[PDB]
């Protein structure tokens, strides 16, 4: 079926959805709030997963001053990544949200220093997160092709773990972002 | 082996967007209030601390007003409170070590109810709401009550098997920092009574640095001293969600104690990445200000021409030349929108006159409510409402027609060294007048400021576009552009009281602007072509055949606007002698020669 | 003869546009509806009656208004006034005879102090100043007191040689309607002891009708036989500036004399031209109204370009295409505005899209304001903000594109009735969609539905315009391009591809400018018009500023219109497109 | 200085002028007046020249209601000949006089701009006719133009064929050219 097509039903999201917070519990779906556009084909706790601060050591390509003067008494940066479905492509769809290492947000032309060249300039985009009310600006990446892409990798010598091949997919895509 | 404890910062900010986001949205600035106090929750979530991080993320949301709100399984909820400053000075002046205090002292008074709940955090704050910037600085009440006390402590590898229990006591128990044993080596909650007797004492732990506890550790000693001070010697668990936890044998000490009034010491105001007790400023525009975000929009399209089709592009040379518009009319209005789709970002337009009623069909710039005002200013003024970061000028200003007798010589005068003016004030000058004899003068001064020129003019279903300076190509006037044989509609070009077919104006102003561009690209070695293509020297036109042409003129000895005996008269006698010429030119040809030659 | 004596009326009527702007000034001024009246002046010229006139012209402009603005010399001040009315009602149900007869009593009273003061003019008026319409009535009271008097005259030619004096005496007195002979026969003013004596009366006639004086001439008849009760015989004087004076010898009668308070028979209600005692109502919108002056100027632009240059030229099957722009994006703005330069009036926009941050650069109906609202619906408003007479229409309605399986059955069932109503409702359609895909559904509708098609579609650096007319290819029949060519060249009409500004310009333009050369009427066994050359398909790239116009023939296994393929349809309607849009492969068995 | 060029100045426009109301009387001066945008190049009282409701018999080329149901009610119980206001301007942009025509018709109410075409000679009209306010009142009203653009050109031709009194008499045979059907009070 999918392995066939490389895409996915909304019920066999929720399938490796769950398989992945599973054996990554630092990975889990949304809670119920009110800021959060639901899709009514998906159940309202399992509209998306994410997970939150992973840490960035190097950028991609190599892996007021007075008053804070007044008021006294390069580096690292942290990732938050969700995962939505695509209705168009029947397949996962990536978001990323950057901070620097003081813990504030980056900016759009920050966070593009943590794409790998090819898919940085290519494949790749400005975008309020869909599933968000009143929205948050982040770095998404096109399910354009993606399998394509998923069909490729999976013919590899179970449906659970669609997630789990695609997630090694994406750390092509933001290689200085750690992963495990 | 026995050190005096040290402690190391309860929590690392991090600040999403839509925490800045959800202060806005509160209409604060619109509040005339010195000051604003809500309170705030965050879930911590102490299974997932970042490798890089030595404590616990504190991540504040739009979601951190809510005050309630779904919280995930074992998530630590936190409770604080955000004072925001509508006056920067009240916000730079405030005492930070009294507030930090006041803070503490609720905790205390908080804490001998309930120890559970002696710990807190606060924000202040300042937003600047239009500039979109930000300044924060987390507080976390840590305090040793009394200030006297500090903590000897050793090492105790005796209580291992403990550490397993008391982790999974937390997760369970997430509304509990602290917890104890009772007389049978069970986990209970913290009671005075029990631990008076049992001296063992476990805390959550919110920081990853080997051997050094959370600051938050001292709030909660304080407490338990104040239930026991009879206590001395007891065992104290730091437990992590990690293989970090660790036992210790402590000891209250004292440092110059007070009389048997108890004051206390606080700290905790937050550190930036330099190692600094001082606020943070951030810029959020980039991320929210529409006008910042829509002109990245607009530089992010441009860029994937170059990424995706054209890599070696210059967008840059494109954006920063300074194009001035002699011409507010169809041919203006249309440059000018081919201008901004380009990247263009000054823009000049000169014209004296005013919307008509029949003007906005055809011009693209004005609205039936326009009619009647001035202009330039308006095209200007409609460049900004498409995109306001435009430096977008109008400039109302006749251009002196040649063969017409002046109707005010100073006034024209001055209308004269004005347009000079912006002339050698930008670097491309396109020449969108009605007639040809409006060319000529801008023509003349746009040769000797050295500045390239676009000429675009029109006729009934034809158009001509042409560049002049900077082999020698001539300009607009070196050539008849068409012959008087020619027919009737191919000799409407640039005639005044020509109705032109709607299409031609538009076709005129892409390929006017296309070739603007393509100038402006890097010719290659040898070629006359770019990474844009080709740059005629002219361009023409035809509507009833659907057909374009170009061609290449050789500059003219005699030409009226450029021969050498006119750049000659005009560099010494200046204004005399362009006055004598728009007034009387058989005077102009007898000058270039031209009187010579018939 | 002799003969009674009869009137001409005493003038006509001219109203200038500034009359009626200085009307609805004053009228806007105040909220009370109350009816008013106001003080009205004209300065009369009576050297200078038109020949095609009966009577001097009565001129109101808004100087009327402003009191005594001022006076030329031998013009004589005419006084009046303005009873405005605010509800039509009152305009309507006024006793005209009744307002007319209590206007002549004011000039009696007036008269009898001054026989100079007997004379005026009253405007009744209602404005509708919405409408820019406005109502009206000169009224002229011309009185004869008692009713029972009129006069008996015959021709007095001897009196010949007076007419200079008296033509000369009234351009001097400008305010005199009245003069008389003393014993020496010198002009002098009219005094009622002198004039029992002399009896000999001039008047400075309103009138040019040949023998018959003003129905003025009832007023100052009226206050001489009050002034002088048992004069019979006198010598009457009709003084005008022309060569056409007479004198009368004048004998009052009488017709049912009532015996000792005489009563009054009041006339001088103007006519229309058509003889009727009427109101005037005068539609001034053309004249007035900033809209209706712009639709004016704007079809006057046109008709220059059939006057001026191409005679034959059809410029109103233009104005009644109602046009279907298929898109809002780039293309469907400057079409659209290529479109009202060349007065298309009904426009209705299909867009499911939000305009968005970038959009405004490169999408001319857009501001930096519009971004987040949808933007079929705000592109009509754009446009009626630029022409509101613009019968602009905006539909939020997605397009099905193909080879995609499908979201929502119902709702884009319903998209797709919906789509295919707004084609059979209108004349020409515009395909400015995004990409092939969202192009094959309003083909093969318009192929269906029997439309003339103009597509549309960009490239990187190229653009096409073609159309499968009324035989021709579709945009389906053939490829549009080798997949041999340039990688530039194979960007056209793809939905990722970025364009250079210029391209959608230049596409919009000549896409226009073929619709309105197709709309005209075909040359003698040519494929040309008055507006040149009709090519099936026009091609063009910027990188070399160049043009290609190319035909296709329609083919025979083509998934848009071939035989076949329209076959399946109307008889499998859309049960047929619903598996063509989800198996294409199947699309393909149905064309061969 | 003016049969030169066919063309003359603001100082002698006023004579032409001056002696045109005095020969043809029908023609006068402005009035000063305070709903006049004046020139000061010229006069106060010499802006401008007026002719009132000069007739027009034939047309140039051979030469919801309700208020008509009101009309009737409110009635107690050849056409369209029409009436022309003709001014005279002098333009700066050239140096020679332009004219304008206000209609009317024979109600003697407004005609509207389409119809006072019809009164244009058709050459004149489609090359030279324009629709402008008086430029010379403020609150302004609708005109023909006639539209200078050439002229002068024109009148020099006619003065290739004697003071400069007579400009504005010469201009008037010409203007007689444009608009033929109005008659020749001038
Ligand atoms: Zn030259
Ligand atoms: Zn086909």
């Amino acid at each position: 079926t999918f392995l066939t097509t490389g895409q996915i039903t909304p019920e066999e999201f929720v399938q490796a959805g769950d398989y992945l917070a599973h054996m990554f519990p630092t990975w889990k779906w949304n809670e119920e709030s009110s800021d959060i556009s639901y899709r009514d084909f998906l159940p309202k706790n399992k509209q998306f997963l994410i997970i939150r601060k992973v840490p960035a050591d190097k950028r991609a390509e190599q892996a007021i001053d007075e008053l804070i003067q007044d008021m006294e008494i390069a580096q690292e940066r942290y990732y938050d990544l969700y995962i939505a479905y695509s209705t168009s492509y029947r397949v996962p769809k990536m978001y990323i949200v950057g901070f620097n290492s003081n813990g504030s947000p980056l900016s759009p032309e920050q966070m593009f220093e943590d794409i790998s060249a090819d898919y940085r300039t290519k494949t790749a985009t400005i975008e309020k997160l869909p599933f968000y009310k009143n929205s948050v600006l982040s770095v998404s990446i096109h399910p354009c092709k993606h399998a394509n892409v998923m069909k490729i990798l999976l013919d590899k010598v179970r449906v659970d773990q669609y997630l789990i091949v695609f997630l090694k997919f994406i750390t092509s895509v933001t290689p200085s972002i750690q992963h495990d | 082996s026995e050190r005096v404890l040290s402690y190391a910062p309860a929590f690392k900010s991090f600040l999403d967007t839509s925490f800045f986001q959800e202060l806005s949205r509160l209409k604060l600035d619109v509040l005339k209030l010195d000051s604003t106090c809500q309170p705030l929750t965050v879930n911590l979530d102490l299974h997932n601390i970042p490798k890089s991080a030595d404590q616990v993320p504190l991540f504040l949301t739009n979601r951190s007003f809510e005050k309630h709100n779904n919280k995930r399984t074992n998530e630590v909820p936190l409770q604080g409170s955000i004072f925001n400053f509508n006056v920067l000075d009240e916000f730079k002046n405030l005492d930070k070590q009294l507030f930090l205090h006041q803070r503490a002292l609720e905790c205390w008074e908080d804490g001998i109810k309930d120890i559970n709940k002696c710990v807190s955090f606060v924000i202040i704050s300042f937003a600047d709401l239009k500039k979109y910037r930000f300044y924060y600085w987390l507080g976390v009440p840590c305090f040793q009550r009394p200030s006297s006390t500090v903590l000897h402590v050793r090492p105790e590898p005796s209580l291992k098997g403990l550490f397993s229990k008391c982790q999974k006591w937390f997760d369970v128990n997430y509304s509990k920092w602290v917890c104890i044993l009772d007389a049978d080596d069970e986990i209970v909650n913290y009671d005075k009574c029990i631990i008076r007797k049992t001296k063992v004492l476990a805390i959550r732990d919110t920081s990853t640095m080997e051997n050094v506890p959370s600051a938050l550790t001292k709030n909660f000693l304080s407490v338990l001293q104040y239930d026991v001070p009879d206590l001395i010697d007891f065992k104290l668990l730091i437990i992590r969600q990690n293989e970090g936890s660790f036992a210790l044998n402590a000891t209250f000490a004292s440092i110059d104690p007070q009389s048997s009034n108890p004051d206390m010491k606080v700290s905790g105001w937050e550190r930036n990445v330099q190692g600094k007790l001082a606020p943070r400023v951030v810029d959020l525009s980039s991320l929210l200000d529409p006008l910042k975000i829509a002109d990245q929009s607009v530089d992010l399209n441009l860029k994937l021409m170059k990424w995706r089709i054209l890599p070696d592009l210059n967008l840059d040379i494109i954006k920063n030349t300074k194009v001035l518009l002699l011409g507010a009319g169809t041919l203006g209005c249309y440059v000018s929108r081919a201008l901004i789709a380009w990247g263009v970002r000054k823009i000049t337009f000169v014209d004296n006159g005013t919307v008509s009623y029949s003007n906005p069909v055809r011009q693209a710039l004005y609205n039936f409510e326009d009619c009647g005002k001035p202009k330039a200013e308006l095209a200007a003024a409609s460049l900004k409402r498409i995109f306001p970061l435009m430096d977008a000028t109008g400039v109302k200003l006749s251009i002196p027609m040649i063969g017409h007798k002046l109707v005010n010589e100073e006034a024209q005068h001055k209308d004269f060294d004005r347009l000079r003016a912006l002339i050698k004030e930008h670097d491309i000058i396109f020449l969108l007048v009605d007639s040809r004899e409006s060319r000529w003068l801008p023509s003349l001064l746009s040769n000797i400021e050295n500045k390239t020129v676009i000429n675009a003019a029109l006729g009934f279903d034809s158009y001509l576009v042409m560049r002049h300076g900077n082999k020698q190509l001539g300009c607009y006037f070196c050539h008849d552009v068409v012959a008087p044989t020619d027919s009737l509609t191919d000799r409407t070009l640039d005639q005044m009281c020509t109705v032109t077919r709607p299409g031609v104006a538009m076709m005129a102003s892409s390929l006017a602007v296309e070739l603007m561009t393509s100038l402006l690209q890097t010719k290659y070695s040898g070629s006359e072509t770019t990474v844009l293509g080709d740059i005629p020297h002219q361009i023409r036109g035809f509507l009833h055949n659907f057909s374009i042409l170009k061609l290449e003129t050789p500059a003219y000895e005699h030409c009226p606007a450029c021969s050498p005996k006119v750049i000659e008269a005009f560099t010494d006698l200046g204004w005399e002698f362009v006055k004598k010429a728009l007034e009387h030119p058989l005077y102009l040809e007898e000058i270039s020669g031209l009187s010579v030659i018939k």
